């Protein structure tokens, strides 16, 4: 294909909160003018930022602006907030067919928090099913790497372990994750103590939270 | 006054079926402006899909779908639809509808999810999540549905603080989700706390009480 | 000598036309307001209306030691601009003539305001001719427009939008408008202190009573325009400036807040206003908005309340001096 | 009766590729004919025609521009605070306040009020007399079209080309590649008056941090109004034993007076046949100062047999003249051209003489009878005008006594210096 490529520099690393920032994006083949930005928060839709190069778009703060010189344009972010953590993009509009680009996404550095872990047993209704999957929550921590283990009375176990993440948070900029333990009742019922063991860099010491059956 | 688009007729369908997306626009002069289709995957870049001018004489297309998608609008009912052919696996991602501005797309909406597998519908299953002080947190769990997406709120949507809904995970044709709530130790178990699950395929809709 | 100016059209037109004009004199002391008379010169018929007698409250303050004392009493004045009702709007079909003044005042001077309103065919009789107030002498010119079909306005020659039904240019002209007392005996279609309540308040006022309406000229001349016609954009425009700026459109050292009692024979306070020193700046005449009957103030060196959203102790000004926006045709 | 006044003809021995270069307000007749490189006496007509560029402008409304005129008042109080009592600048449309909250000296206080640091020193800046003066649009994307229209042989085709299109048939493709345009994205187009008297275009126009004199200081949005913030500060300046005035040493003149000021220092565009909508603003430019590049190449794979069973036949007469032969004062020319054998046919006819071609005038003849009018400039006093197509001409000719924004190229070999001065 002979179409132009926009090349979009991913993996940028954290920046504090409240101070300036600059996002590229380099162009195979100048566009001169036709090049928009758009920001796209976790989970919703995407969102026009701006258009022409350097005119805002509507319902935008005027902490934004862009610029950028031959296939080389720029986009500056000063007063940094913790809403606007999102995904940025950019295409050009000058010649067909108008692409897009890679994508950025930001990261506001916060102070260290520590995981407000949390452990739940399997519920009745769940036990009518004939498997069993205990829950173990660890909200509101900083930074992203963390890591998760379980304990089956004293035993380690990494099998049929099933664990999610969420993305940074727009309110206090945390990450959060959910582990589950599935089995089945025939193995539920041969043991009585299950632990939920978390270890963070906010202290070497592990946090512990289990309960017995 | 202010501009509204809602996309619908989404879901799931066979590799080698027809779908239909619609996409109704309000807020504005709908006969005066350029529509156009953009998708996105899970997790990946935006894609431009079709596009259409004022009247409907003029419709733009990629080359990769000779001939499968056509785009057409109503500017009686300020519509504007999307026709596919026989799809395939790699046809599965969002839809948005766009106010095309030649060029740029000022306007987005909610975009509705489209699966092209050979998969059946699931109903999925709701188990709250009992303590077992301070700050006492809860959890919904919503195990075994597909496909995507699903619709979890608190309290008929009115605890958007302090909510964390965590992201599915897929295990062999199935999914399943898992959402947190925190809420003081002088609420619960003092004031009901329902857990509201929703699931449009399957037509599911459960509302758990969460008690010890 | 100051200078009243009438622009005058190159045609008569449909006949119901009015030019008009008007002047901001220089300061005279309080004790000489009382004697002022207009005299003419002019080769015009003068409408005696606005020369008779008139009764107003005068509210004044002094620096006492919240800080002030004011003071009230009963005086005539007269020439005046309390013009009856229909006298405007019938002036192009009775040839009469309208001249009179509103007064802008602080504690010790005053500044007559004269206004000149007339029928379009005073431009044919007459180039220019004299008016007298007190000691100054007014030189009236009435000079031929520039424009071909419409006047000039900002230094561009417009010409308004005239259909009835909707349909531009736009250019913003100047509005001046002279208070009218006028009652029914049934109904609120005279409360014109309502209309304003509806067009910049949340909640209901109880007590505000005035009867009347406004009387308007747009630009140097045109047709009467009656304030406020409820399906009228530009009645509509001149009630929002209106709302917006109470006291007309266009150093002086603001004091505080005073109060009186207005007629000076109620027991209670009926009007506040804030206190002022320096230039005088706004006009100083006005009505209470509370009663039915009108009660006329003058109130030199204060700015009597004239914001809508407030409910009392308020007033309408005598006459209004602002700007609109019309749509038409620059040519 | 013919005469020697024939298009250029072009031998098919290689395939004809050319590049043009259309001005903004120009139309362009391109005609030639086509020759079989096996046969001398087989040509095929080859007509070009390209109309004006139509510009396609997706803009933004940013409303209406206000001017208004500068006022500065004060306020003074000797008890209590700033933040107590009401000022009738702030009911006003566009108002900035800077108060001395609590800043009551002695130097600067009247004859009344013996306190220190117990009053209020008010100062509003606000903005009377606001009316509208121009209404201002904000580029968004552009867009590029012309229509274009080919005849080849008996065949005729016609397509709006655009910049991501080209009329393409089996024998002809013509693209439209590229646009050299005065106008790009994020320029304001501003119009004082209505939209023929065309307008002004300007850059920095103001969006984010607006002072009064910028342009777009004062605006009246479609939700309401936006007011700026001024160019300056304020100061308090008092003497022994009077009210303390407020001054402000800063703009007074506003952004519609400024520009007013300096209106040639802007760049100017006018309008020609314009159409707004709530999206869009569509217009033709009669300045010619846009061009665009198209591309036209013609296979050699005509295949004149094909092209050559039953030709258009075309028959003129010429019937009027009105004007005279002077180089400046022009002649009008009516021509009775009949088309039979083909049902719409697009060509040119031409006034011509014994030795010139004053003039032409395209034109889409359909089947039967087409009145044509030709304007023409030039002439001698014997000059006997003539309808002519490419070869043949009309019977007779009439005599005299005593721009327009078309090209015409034919490819006809004018006449060298024996017509001139005669
Ligand atoms: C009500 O408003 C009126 C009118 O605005 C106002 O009265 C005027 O005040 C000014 C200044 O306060 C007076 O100006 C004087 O004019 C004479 C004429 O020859 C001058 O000679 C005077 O000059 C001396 O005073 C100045 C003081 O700063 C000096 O700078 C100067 O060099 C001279 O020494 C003087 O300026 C004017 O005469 C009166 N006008 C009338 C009509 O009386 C009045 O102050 C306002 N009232 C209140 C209570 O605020
Ligand atoms: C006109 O009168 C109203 C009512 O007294 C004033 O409105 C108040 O203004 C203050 C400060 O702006 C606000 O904190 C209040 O909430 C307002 N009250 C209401 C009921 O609206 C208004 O400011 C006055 N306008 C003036 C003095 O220009
Ligand atoms: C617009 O037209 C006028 C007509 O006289 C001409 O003087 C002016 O130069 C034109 N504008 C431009 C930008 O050429």
């Amino acid at each position: 294909t002979g179409d132009i490529v926009m090349t979009q520099s991913p993996a940028f690393p954290p920046v504090s909160l409240g101070d300036t920032v600059t996002i590229t994006c380099q162009a195979s083949q100048s566009v001169y003018k036709n090049l928009a930005w758009y920001q796209q928060k976790p989970g919703k839709s995407p969102r026009l930022l701006i258009f022409g190069m350097s005119s805002l778009a509507d319902g935008v703060p005027s902490r934004f602006s862009a610029s950028g010189s031959d296939k080389q344009y720029s986009l500056k972010i000063r007063g940094l907030q913790p809403e606007d953590a999102a995904i940025y993009y950019c295409q050009q509009h000058y010649i067909a067919p108008y692409t897009f680009g890679a994508g950025t996404r930001l990261e506001i550095k916060r102070t260290d928090a520590a995981p407000t872990v949390s452990i739940f047993p399997p519920s009745s209704e769940q036990l009518t099913s004939g498997g069993a999957s205990v829950v173990c929550f660890l909200n509101n921590f900083y930074p992203k790497d963390i890591n998760v283990k379980w304990k089956i009375d004293g035993s380690e176990r990494q099998n049929g372990v099933l664990n999610s993440w969420t993305d940074q948070d727009s309110k206090d900029s945390t990450y959060s994750m959910s582990s589950t333990l599935t089995l089945t009742k025939d193995e539920y019922e041969r043991h009585n103590s299950y632990t939920c063991e978390a270890t963070h860099k906010t202290s070497t010491s592990p946090i512990v939270k289990s309960f017995n059956r | 006054g202010q501009v509204q688009m809602k996309e619908s007729g989404g879901g799931l369908v066979q590799p080698g079926k027809s779908l239909k997306l619609s996409c109704a626009a309000s807020g504005f002069t709908f006969s005066d402006f350029w529509m156009s289709w953009v998708r996105q995957p899970s997790g990946k870049g935006l894609e431009w899909v079709a596009r259409i001018n004022t009247n409907g004489d003029t419709t733009h297309y990629t080359d990769d779908m000779k001939g499968r998608f056509t785009i057409s609008r109503d500017n009686a009912k300020t519509t504007l639809y999307l026709e596919m052919s026989p799809l395939k696996s790699e046809d599965t991602a969002m839809y948005y509808c766009t106010r095309d501005r030649l060029g740029p797309f000022d306007y987005w909406g909610q975009g509705t999810t489209v699966t092209v597998s050979s998969a059946t519908t699931k109903g999925p299953s709701v188990y709250p999540l009992a303590p077992g002080n301070s700050m006492v947190t809860l959890g919904c769990l919503v195990k075994g549905y597909f496909p995507e997406p699903v619709t979890v709120t608190w309290n008929s949507g009115s605890l958007s603080s302090g909510v964390h809904t965590f992201p599915a995970v897929l295990q062999s044709d199935l999914y399943t989700l898992s959402s947190s709530v925190t809420v003081p130790s002088s609420t619960w178990p003092s004031q009901t706390v329902t857990c509201n699950v929703a699931h449009p395929a399957s037509s599911t809709k459960v509302d758990k009480k969460i008690v010890p | 000598t100051g200078e009243l100016k009438i622009e005058c059209p190159h045609t008569i037109g449909l006949g119901q036309g009015l030019v008009i004009g008007s002047v901001e004199l220089p300061p005279v002391p309080l004790t000489q307001v009382e004697s002022l008379k207009l005299e003419s010169s002019c080769n015009f018929d003068l409408h005696t209306s606005t020369s008779s007698q008139q009764p107003f409250t005068k509210w004044t303050w002094e620096m006492k030691s919240t800080s002030f004392q004011t003071k009230s009493s009963e005086i005539n004045l007269r020439g005046l601009c309390l013009v009856p009702p229909l006298v405007i709007e019938t002036a192009a079909r009775t040839r009469k003539t309208i001249a009179c003044f509103d007064l802008s005042c602080n504690q010790t001077a005053c500044q007559p305001t004269v206004f000149l309103i007339g029928p379009i065919q005073t431009c044919i009789t007459t180039k220019s001719c004299l008016l007298g107030l007190g000691d100054q002498r007014i030189q009236v010119n009435y000079e031929k427009t520039y424009c071909v079909s419409g006047q000039l306005v900002e230094g561009v020659c417009f010409n308004p939008v005239h259909t009835m039904a909707l349909s531009y240019d736009i250019v913003t002209v100047m509005v001046r408008c002279f208070l009218i007392a006028k009652k029914v005996s049934t109904g609120d279609s005279m409360k014109l202190e309502k209309s304003f309540e509806t067009l910049v308040q949340k909640t209901s006022c109880t007590g505000n009573g005035f009867q009347g309406y406004y009387i308007c000229l747009v630009g140097s001349s045109s047709e009467p325009l009656y304030i406020p016609t409820l399906d009228d954009y530009r009645s509509a425009e001149v009630l929002s400036r209106m709302a917006f700026a109470p006291h007309g459109e266009d150093a002086m050292r603001i004091i505080g807040k005073v109060t009186g009692k207005a007629p000076s024979t109620e027991s209670s306070d009926t009007i506040q206003g804030v206190a002022f020193s320096g230039n005088p700046l706004y006009t100083s005449t006005g009505v209470l908005t509370a009663k039915d009957d009108p009660v006329y103030i003058w109130a030199p060196g204060i700015i009597m309340e004239g914001n809508h959203s407030v409910c009392d102790k308020k007033t309408l000004p005598l006459t209004w001096t602002g700007f609109i926006p019309l749509p038409g045709e620059i040519e | 009766t013919d005469t020697a006044h024939g298009s250029g003809i072009i031998p098919m021995r290689t395939d004809l590729e050319l590049d043009f270069s259309l001005p903004s307000s120009a139309s362009y007749t391109y005609r030639r004919q086509l020759q079989n490189p096996a046969n001398e006496q087989e040509k095929i007509p080859f007509h070009l025609q390209i109309s004006k560029q139509v510009i396609h402008a997706e803009i933004q409304h940013l409303g209406h521009w206000m001017d208004g005129t500068f006022n500065l008042k004060t306020a003074f109080h000797c008890y209590g605070s700033c933040e107590k009592y009401a000022y009738p600048w702030q009911t006003a449309g566009c108002f900035i306040e800077k108060d001395y909250e609590y800043e009551s000296g002695w130097g600067c206080n009247p004859p009344d009020c013996p306190g220190v640091g117990t009053g209020c020193t008010a100062c509003g800046v606000y903005l009377d007399k606001l009316k509208s003066v121009g209404k201002a649009f904000k580029i968004v994307s552009l867009r590029y079209t012309r229509k274009a229209c080919i005849q080849l042989g008996t065949e005729q085709t016609c397509k709006s080309v655009d910049s991501n299109d080209c009329l393409v048939t089996t024998s002809v493709k013509v693209c439209l590649i590229g646009t050299v345009s005065k106008f790009q994205p994020s320029d304001t187009l501003l119009f004082l008056g209505p939209l023929e008297q065309g307008g002004l275009i300007f850059k920095q126009w103001c969006t984010t941090t607006c002072q009064f004199g910028d342009p777009g200081d004062i605006m009246s949005t479609p939700v309401g109004m936006k007011c700026p913030e001024l160019n300056g500060s304020f100061r308090k300046k008092c003497a022994f034993a009077t009210t303390p005035v407020c001054q402000f040493d800063g703009n007074t003149l506003s952004g519609y007076k400024r520009m007013i000021a300096t209106k040639d220092s802007f760049q100017s565009f006018n309008v020609t046949e314009p159409h707004i909508s709530a999206s869009s603003l569509e217009w033709i430019d009669p300045d010619s100062s846009l061009r665009d590049h198209i591309n036209v190449i013609v296979g050699r794979d005509l295949s004149f047999q094909d092209l050559s069973e039953t030709p258009c036949q075309v028959d003129l007469a010429t019937t009027s003249i009105d004007g005279a032969w002077g180089s400046g004062v022009g002649f009008n020319l009516v021509c009775s051209v009949s088309l039979t054998e083909c049902s719409t046919f697009l060509t040119s006819i031409k006034a011509c003489d014994s030795a010139m071609c004053y003039g032409s005038t395209t034109a889409n003849l359909l089947r039967g009878q087409n009145t044509v009018h030709i304007v023409g400039k030039g002439g001698h006093s014997g000059s006997k005008f003539m309808c002519c197509h490419d070869t043949k001409c009309s019977s007779t000719g009439l005599v005299a006594a005593a721009d327009s924004d078309k090209i015409f190229d034919d490819g006809a070999p004018e006449c060298g210096i024996s017509c001139w001065f005669t």
